RNA sequence: CCUCCGCAUAAGCCUGCGUCAGAUCACUGACAAUUAACAGCCCAAUAUCUACAAUCAACCAACAAGUCAUUAUUACCCUCACUGUCAACCCAACAGGCAUGCUCAUAAGGAAAGGUUAAAAAAAGUAAAAGGAA
RNA sequence: CAGCUG
RNA sequence: UAUCUACUUUAUUCCUCCCUGUACGAAAGGACAAGAGAAAUAAGG
């Protein structure tokens, strides 16, 4: 009955954990993409 | 004119002087004591005891529950404020916490303080005694208490 | 005061040692400051 | 504006040399009486406070080494425990970090 | 918490937060590094050829009329050298400027607060009774 | 002109 | 971007009303003063 919020890190701030977290929105969008010139658009965008 | 302003102004603002305090704060519950300038921990001093007020408030209070999620920034504090530190305070009605003076820092001078948690499992604190009562005016004055006591 | 936009193309078209031998005046500006014994005579 | 003059050593020393300006002597000093070393009044002796701060850090290093990896607040009381010391009947359902060193004259 | 910033190439600069050591809001000495496929660095003569733009090029639509090409004979047999590759960087100022390709809020990059108090005056922002250029 | 606005 | 001098807490008025539409004048006319009011400004809160 007790709502704990999730424990993990945030979004947000300038960690190491955060910074995982931000990759993971990252992927979590390539997830959720649905045709595969969206997933490819996605997966090779960020020329480094 | 600052007659009746009770709050510091902190930081860059507002919401910024909010910020500081919650990060002093987050770091008070993670860690049960803090060193860090003394205006900032005095403030923060004022917050630290109406979280626990909050704490006393029980875990499935949607209301309490809402405030630890604002005011811990790190999510496993939660249920460390609802199950370690609100059954430890849950028998005194205040007094939360403890401020002392630390000597200044060496970097910028500035007036230093120490808060802590009451009754953490940290070495503890050198705090200022009072003067033992075998002294000789303790012993002068508790001869006239005991003279005054007579009276009746 | 950025008046100086460098580029190494136009400093020894302008002012190198070939430039300097191509006309007499040129030969002059070296042959000055060879008497006055500048370690750089040109670029 | 400018000065118009320059001003003289006799009116500078007797504008930087007065009472306003001069560092007063202070009198909250006294001896701590645990450590001899002399503190401040209404302050806490910065070498005791240096004694607890040196161990309440390998005691946060050796919490850190039992958590391992951060978000990981215990919903259990604590006790810090040092070489040979049985964990009391009090001290049950509590994490337990144990120390190296021996228990000081200090820490109760 | 910001992010109108980033990452690369170009031009520029030329070892300029690599390791070891030391002196000095709190540079000197030693050592080590940038490895070519990317990019520069090209071309055997002598003749002789090169009327019909580009624009998703399809028509349609035009005018300001356009950025791209060979053949003939002769000579020709060895082969992967040389150079660039670093950095927190340049031109200024004691604010600004900067070509191009990608990313268009970021996976990348960062920090507006030395500490305090909360006077005046000044700057900027927000709110303002009734009035609405007086 | 009407409207808004320290 | 202030160096020097100097400096930085020394109750009025209008309108109304009354007295009075009396005094005064002889008719026209028509008081003062004092009082009550309401305003406004300034001064101090
Ligand atoms: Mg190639
Ligand atoms: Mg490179
Ligand atoms: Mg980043
Ligand atoms: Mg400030
Ligand atoms: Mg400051
Ligand atoms: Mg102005
Ligand atoms: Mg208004
Ligand atoms: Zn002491």
């Amino acid at each position: 009955v007790a709502r704990y919020p999730p424990i993990v890190a945030s979004m947000t701030a300038d960690s190491k954990a955060a910074r995982l977290r931000r990759i993971e929105r990252w992927q979590a969008t390539v997830h959720a993409a649905e045709s595969v010139d969206e997933k490819l658009r996605i997966l090779t965008k960020m020329q480094f | 004119i600052s007659h009746g302003r009770v709050f510091r102004r902190m930081g860059l603002g507002p919401e910024s002087r909010i910020h500081l305090l919650r990060n002093l704060l987050t770091g008070l519950v993670r860690h049960e004591r803090i060193e860090a300038p003394w205006a900032r921990v005095d403030e923060m001093r004022g917050y630290a005891e109406k979280l626990i007020d909050y704490g006393k408030l029980g875990d499935t209070n949607e209301r309490a529950m809402r405030m630890a999620d604002f005011w811990l920034t790190e999510k496993d504090l939660i249920p460390k404020l609802f199950q370690v530190l609100a059954p430890r305070y849950k028998d005194q009605t205040g007094g939360y916490t403890r401020m002392l003076q630390i000597p200044n820092r060496s970097l910028d001078r500035a007036k230093m303080a120490v808060i802590e948690y009451k009754g953490n499992c940290l070495p503890p604190l050198p705090l200022p005694r009072r003067d033992s009562h075998l002294t000789l005016l303790n012993q002068l004055l508790q001869g006239l208490r005991q003279d005054l006591r007579q009276s009746q | 005061g950025n008046e100086y936009q460098p580029s190494n193309i136009k400093r020894k078209n302008k002012h190198g040692w070939v430039r300097r031998l191509s006309t007499p005046a040129g030969v002059q500006v070296i042959l000055r400051r060879m008497l006055k014994g500048r370690k750089s005579l040109s670029h | 504006a400018a000065p118009k003059n320059r001003r003289t050593i006799e009116v500078n020393r007797c504008r930087r040399r007065n009472p306003q300006k001069l560092i007063k002597v202070k009198n909250n000093i006294d001896v701590c009486p645990e450590c001899g070393h002399l503190k401040q009044k209404h302050v806490l002796c910065a070498y005791c406070y240096e004694k607890v701060c040196k161990e309440t850090a390998e005691i946060r290093r050796q919490i850190g080494k039992q958590e391992g990896g951060p978000f990981k607040a215990p919903t259990i009381e604590t006790v810090v425990l040092y070489t040979g010391e049985t964990p009391s009947e009090q001290d049950q359902g509590k994490r337990i970090i144990e120390r190296d060193r021996k228990r000081p004259s200090w820490f109760t």
